[PDB]
RNA sequence: AAAUUCUAAU
RNA sequence: CCCGCAGAAGAAGCACCGGCUAACUCCGUGCCAGCAGCCGCGGUAAUACGGAGGGUGCAAGCGUUAAUCGGAAUUACUGGGCGUAAAGCGCACGCAGGCGGUUUGUUAAGUCAGAUGUGAAAUCCCCGGGCUCAACCUGGGAACUGCAUCUGAUACUGGCAAGCUUGAGUCUCGUAGAGGGGGGUAGAAUUCCAGGUGUAGCGGUGAAAUGCGUAGAGAUCUGGAGGAAUACCGGUGGCGAAGGCGGCCCCCUGGACGAAGACUGACGCUCAGGUGCGAAAGCGUGGGGAGCAAACAGGAUUAGAUACCCUGGUAGUCCACGCCGUAAACGAUGUCGACUUGGAGGUUGUGCCGGCGUGGCUUCCGGAGCUAACGCGUUAAGUCGACCGCCUGGGGAGUAC
């Protein structure tokens, strides 16, 4: 662009939106499960993935995923959910802590153990 | 093609429900289908229902 | 139900067997005789 | 329209350079004869001259040292739609001093090493290298 | 001169 | 801070090992359980899931999450693009704004040089010093790229005064042209109306049928009415800013080019907002209606045929006035100016003796150069200058409010 151009009309930035507006800016949030379910992941793979659906105290409703293996989670049980998305999952873009509030860590595990909240036996 | 989309049949008979109801949910398949060129494994399912 | 091995599983009560094609031509007996011993088998425990 | 005159000289030379052609004719001014001075006392061309009264012309005699242009690379930079002006600390130089740049001092047209040994800075002309 | 279609694992 | 006592005595974890990315084998499961920053792993022989052995990177820490800059030249001042990948407004006139051929004199506003005042301390950088070292503390400098004032320089830009003619325009003679507005007229043909001759078909299709005809059709000849368009010439020919313009004649009118001379003297270029013109379809009022033909009706073909094919046929197509303001409005290429090897043509002026030159517009090939390539190539998409418009992944969407 010609220089008088700019001079009349600067350059403009992009606004470049977050893809984790729940957390307004937070690392952890806490929240209350209100509907736990499974769901199927899109093409091409096939499984049942453990989700939940989760009221934070800021006022958001929210999609969570619950990863390791077997859970302990029932309907009204206080979690702390943190960023971070499941990429064949339609709509999830938070996973739960493990090791948090209500929310024990994955039994028998031996490798990573602090991703999953497993004190060292 | 072959067979049914919906096929639905009444079965009398002495203690056919204390037998056959263990027989609902979902069925599995893997194999060669017919309605194929090549030579691609398929995976299907059907559903069946006992009342 | 496997048709290139020739298999057919159970999975709820995690029984597997390789006679897919007795079964194919009504001999299914063999399936729902283990599953009805298991049923069965919780209806006496649920007596409390 | 017609709104610059020093580029005009200087694509001249280019498209000369380029199309090996033996000299260069234009119209005349006193900045262009003054740029084409310390073209002809810093080796980039063989000479240069000024005919006529009433509408005079200037002609440049362009030289080939090995069968190829000695002009590399000829560019303006104070143009009219954007002036650059320099001090003399922060005079340029260029292809690490190999090449020169030509500037307007309130002595005159000169190039960067005269300009920084007189002290002075300007209006830059042009990059020939 | 006529003439529709071929799902889903390479 | 220092000295003595006993004894290795009290003291190592976290992540990772398919590629990016340093570091591989066995077992279990079998698109299940599960992994994942992106590609993507798992379907009964998995270096990618879980465990074990081994190994790699950090280390009193190690990973994950959140937030900012970088990589991102991915908003490009430094430092990007617009023929076909996103991107030149449909075209033009023009106010504010941006830019300005050539010479002399003056000014010192921009510019440059020097000095002075200020630019808090701390922070960053450099040479030292003190804590056993380091982190940390501290002496001096450098820097704080800025602003104001005083004195000088006049090359460049700007102001003022006088100029000059090459840019721009006026005048004298002429040439070519479907450039525009109004009016008149001619010939061929289709349709309809009346009459004469004459008799069994005509029309249409791949084949048929609907349709017309013994109430005399189709064919053929004579006279009349009306509307619309102009065969041949006609040509990658011409004119116009673009949209566009085609029989002949008259009236009114715009621009382009050519040869010699005279005149004014920078009066110029581009243009946000603004204004004007702008194919076809469409809308309002009033006329007109031959031919054609959306909608509609019937006959076919077809598994169906709200189509292609056949027979009819209403708005519309035409005129006057007024709206509309859109096109693959395309050279998918904004306007203005300068420079840079050639060849074959078309059209239209002019000088000298069929030859020799010299201007305007235009078609085709091709060199250097440029381009991702295709290709463009003196009519540039080559080398530069001035101004404007526009682009920033694909859908959602040129859509909602
Ligand atoms: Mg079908
Ligand atoms: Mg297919
Ligand atoms: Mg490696
Ligand atoms: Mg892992
Ligand atoms: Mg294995
Ligand atoms: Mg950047
Ligand atoms: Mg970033
Ligand atoms: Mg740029
Ligand atoms: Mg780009
Ligand atoms: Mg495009
Ligand atoms: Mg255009
Ligand atoms: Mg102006
Ligand atoms: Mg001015
Ligand atoms: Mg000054
Ligand atoms: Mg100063
Ligand atoms: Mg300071
Ligand atoms: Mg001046
Ligand atoms: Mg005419
Ligand atoms: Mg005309
Ligand atoms: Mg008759
Ligand atoms: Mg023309
Ligand atoms: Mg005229
Ligand atoms: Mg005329
Ligand atoms: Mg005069
Ligand atoms: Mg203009
Ligand atoms: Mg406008
Ligand atoms: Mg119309
Ligand atoms: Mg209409
Ligand atoms: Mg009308
Ligand atoms: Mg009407
Ligand atoms: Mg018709
Ligand atoms: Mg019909
Ligand atoms: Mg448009
Ligand atoms: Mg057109
Ligand atoms: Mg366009
Ligand atoms: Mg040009
Ligand atoms: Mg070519
Ligand atoms: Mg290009
Ligand atoms: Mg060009
Ligand atoms: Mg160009
Ligand atoms: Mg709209």
């Amino acid at each position: 662009a010609t220089v008088n151009q700019l001079v009349r009309k600067p350059r403009a930035r992009k606004v470049a939106k977050s893809n984790v507006p729940a957390l307004e800016a937070c690392p952890q949030k806490r929240g209350v499960c209100t509907r736990v379910y499974t769901t199927t992941p899109k093409k091409p793979n096939s499984a049942l993935r453990k989700v939940c659906r989760v009221r934070l105290t800021n006022g958001f409703e929210v999609t969570s995923y619950i990863g390791g293996e077997g859970h302990n989670l029932q309907e009204h049980s206080v979690i702390l959910i943190r960023g971070g998305r499941v990429k064949d999952l339609p709509g999830v873009r938070y996973h739960t802590v493990r090791g948090a509030l209500d929310c024990s860590g994955v039994k028998d595990r031996k490798q990573a153990r602090s991703k999953y909240g497993v004190k060292r036996p | 093609h072959g067979g049914y989309k919906e096929i639905i049949a009444k079965i009398s008979g002495d203690g056919v429900y204390g037998r056959l109801k263990f027989e609902s949910g979902g069925h599995r398949v893997q194999r060669v289908p017919a309605t194929e060129s090549q030579g691609r494994i398929h995976t299907s399912a059907c559903t069946v229902a006992v009342m | 139900y496997n048709f290139p091995q020739g298999r057919v599983t159970d999975h709820r009560i995690n029984l597997t067997l390789y006679r897919l094609d007795e079964v194919m031509e009504g001999k299914l007996d063999m399936l729902i005789e283990p599953i009805i011993q298991e049923h069965q088998a919780d209806q006496l425990a649920a007596l409390s | 329209s017609m709104q610059d005159p020093i580029a005009d000289m200087l694509t001249r030379i280019r498209n000369g350079q380029a199309a090996n052609k033996a000299a260069v004719t234009m119209p005349s001014s006193k900045l262009k004869v003054a740029i084409a001075n310390v073209l002809k006392e810093e080796g980039f061309i063989e000479d240069f001259k000024v005919e006529g009264d009433t509408k005079p012309e200037l002609e440049l005699t362009l030289k080939y040292f090995q069968g190829k242009a000695v002009v590399e690379s000829i560019q303006r930079v104070s143009r009219p739609g954007l002036r650059i002006y320099k001090r003399k600390d922060e005079l340029p130089k260029v292809m690490a001093g190999l090449g020169i740049a030509v500037v307007s001092t309130s002595k005159g047209v000169m190039t960067d090493r005269a300009a920084r040994q007189a002290g002075l800075g300007g209006e830059i002309i042009c990059y020939v290298a």
